[PDB]
């Protein structure tokens, strides 16, 4: 929105460029941090994790029904069986949309995400338009947002994850996908899908 | 705290800026302030629980409207100032330096093998917040709960949408680090941890849709029962 | 609505600023925002009540660290275009005109009696909202009264800090335009006026005053009986 | 506070000039405002109304209390005795300070404020750091800010004006000013006194 107050983005990037470079001096010269440290952190959420992970495990449930029983009874012990899982998604669960109940994720305190299934959230997920209204008109937000009409009589539930546990939609496989290979159904999967926002990819 | 960054139910905050898409990391600065995460939990700036509550004590106009990541580097520095590990007038004398020349060279140093293997370890491993307690749960899925009213000035995980709600448990998850210790230097003093359901109605009044139920995580003594 | 201007009881805004002395209009731009709260009312802008909701529509960080008439030059902007009165573009390059030219003239215009008659009118003998009904007074002094959960997106003096809560009428005033209706454009719809009070810890739970309350005034469809 | 996105005080006040006198012009040429109508507002608020209106109200109760009687019970009315009254406190409500009680006023909504009594408000009782914590922690909040100590055992309330009710603190007349003259008490009355954040001049 336009506040008459703000600098320009020009300003603002090159303010916080100043001070993080001068806080990286510091914590250089402790010895806690370091530049290959840097990489590393940056590759993994650059290039190893993301929301392909998630992905696989939504194609095995949709393929697999005694998997998916364990994916919504204990999912982070489910995920290790794909070897996918570890830091902010050490307590996952998973909950199912159906005919009757869509689902749909949120942090309204701060940003947590399940970082092992769907990689670091898009900048949209962690700021105070998305966190503050979900919880409030979800309905209306899913409509206007991200073009998602829920019919009224169908419930949705809202998950604020306040808690260190995790909570991924599992999302509803398409309708003409029968006899799909699973790598050709991944790509109907979204990470939009896996927080609530967005159905599956049609077609 | 009652701090503006507990947005949920908040109105006005205005329409949802949603790239069509969008980089990892929008610039190198991204990729310092996020690492630096790891780094400082390592020395011992703070934890989890911790590093949310500095961000929680930021000028909230600035926490509104700033990058991300910047709310990162103001909790590095709470805390580093906090525990005395950031000398801010020698911080302030820095960032003129960088203001003034932003291409000048970072301190030398040496590669540390141990902090690649501490990120790897913790990226894969994970850092798991459940813990073993003497007590058994309080209560169980069907219990009808109340949330508290307290409004604590410190670290606590209490939006204020749902204080002073009835829900129903839905789920009891076993026992976490606890947020109102942990958070404020306190201990882990872990507690049970449990889903609870709370209809729009219950949250909004006549405003709530009649067909929509908020999920939210209480910890044990977030919550007193109603109905068994 | 929920918007940040419904500050109490809030947390982490930071110490209040309060220099030893200060002029009443702090530049002469601040004149002119004061006095164009009279000519846009009387041009059928907007009221009271509508005036303040214009306010609760800014943006939140800027509603936060604007100076004060900045808030009005907001609203009168925001009721402006919402009449048709004020045409966005126009303004837009006014402003563009007088940043490049701060010391240009006003338009050319005729003094008129009449809105100074206006103005001494309503200082001293006032804009009194109080109105006679129909109805007479639902609750009186020493009822139990709960405060309404709705959580209308319009206009309402609605405090989320008093939301749910029980109270005792503390005293009937009378009744009084109506804020739910006439912020919004609805009308007057008069309703009986109630002072109610609040213990402190009915508000904030255990961190509340043992020796404190709070003093909130309700229109009559905010409050519902809990005990006579 | 520090905000590393907000522009100088500078260049905030010449925007805001720029806009407001853009705005101006557009409302001159409509015909629906005046210099000489800026004029008059600014003059009243300036030099003709102000809290030495209160003072005036607050001696005669010191000093009459069949005064101060019609005052506690119906506020807009007592004080129009002493011409005093209009816009702004069209509904005056005057609550005493005791030795039992202590008053103090607050608009956690917005900024009203009794005007022909205490004339505009000092900015800081219009900005967010009073107006949020005075209803939460009020005690504290007058030691820290104003120095005002209120023993532990006296009740404070906190009036919140939601409506156009408006609540004046009478406060309670300083020991040793017996047989005072009512000029000679009203330098002892304050801005600070009628809200309740300050009690009245000591001495």
């Amino acid at each position: 929105t336009e506040n008459i107050l703000r600098k320009s983005d020009e300003e603002i990037q090159k303010e916080i460029t100043a001070r993080v470079k001068a806080l990286e001096s510091m914590l250089i010269e402790q010895g806690i941090l370091t530049t290959s440290m840097i990489d590393r952190m940056a590759e993994i959420y650059e290039n190893e994790v993301g929301p392909h992970l998630g992905a696989k495990v939504v194609v095995k449930a949709w393929t697999d029904p005694e998997f998916k029983k364990r994916l919504l009874a204990d999912g982070t012990e489910a995920c290790k069986e794909l070897g996918i899982g570890g830091l902010q998604g050490e307590d996952m669960m998973w909950v199912e949309n159906t005919d009757e109940v869509h689902h749909v994720v949120v942090c309204t305190l701060c940003a947590c995400y399940p970082w092992p299934v769907l990689g670091l959230p898009p900048n949209w997920f962690k700021e105070p338009q998305y966190r503050s209204r979900v919880v409030r008109e979800p309905r209306q937000l899913l409509k206007e947002e991200f073009g998602f009409e829920v019919p009224p009589s169908k419930e949705i539930k809202v998950w604020d994850s306040s808690s260190e546990m995790r909570f991924v939609v599992l999302p509803q496989r398409p309708a003409g996908t029968d006899g799909w290979s699973e790598e050709e159904l991944a790509t109907l999967v979204t990470r939009e899908s896996m927080i609530g926002v967005e159905p599956a990819k049609a077609v | 705290m009652n701090g503006v960054y507990d947005v949920g139910g908040t109105d006005g905050l205005g329409p949802i800026n949603r790239p069509a898409d969008e980089p990892v990391f929008r610039a190198e600065w991204e990729k310092v302030a996020f690492a630096m995460f790891p780094a400082t939990f390592r020395a011992g700036f703070m934890g989890l629980d911790e590093f949310r509550f500095g961000i929680e004590q930021m000028n909230p106009a600035e926490y509104l409207e700033s990058p991300y990541y910047w709310h990162w580097i103001r909790t590095y520095i709470h805390h580093g100032v906090r525990t005395g590990k950031i000398d801010l007038e020698e911080l302030e004398r820095r960032t003129q330096y960088y203001r003034e020349n932003p291409d000048a060279p970072l301190p030398e140093h040496e590669q540390k093998p141990e902090l690649i293997e501490f990120v790897n370890q913790a990226v894969y491993g994970g850092l798991p917040a459940s813990r073993e307690v003497d007590r058994p749960p309080k209560f169980k899925e069907g219990d009808v709960v109340r949330f508290s009213t307290a409004s604590p000035k410190g670290h606590a995980r209490r939006a204020r949408y749902v204080r002073g709600k009835t829900g129903t448990v839905v789920k009891h998850h076993g026992a976490y680090i606890y947020p109102d210790t942990a958070g404020n230097g306190l201990g882990e003093c872990p507690e049970h941890l449990y889903t609870v359901r709370f209809t729009a109605q219950e949250l909004w009044g006549p405003e709530g849709d009649p067909n929509s139920s908020v999920y939210y995580d209480c910890w044990e003594p977030y919550i007193e029962l109603v109905d068994t």
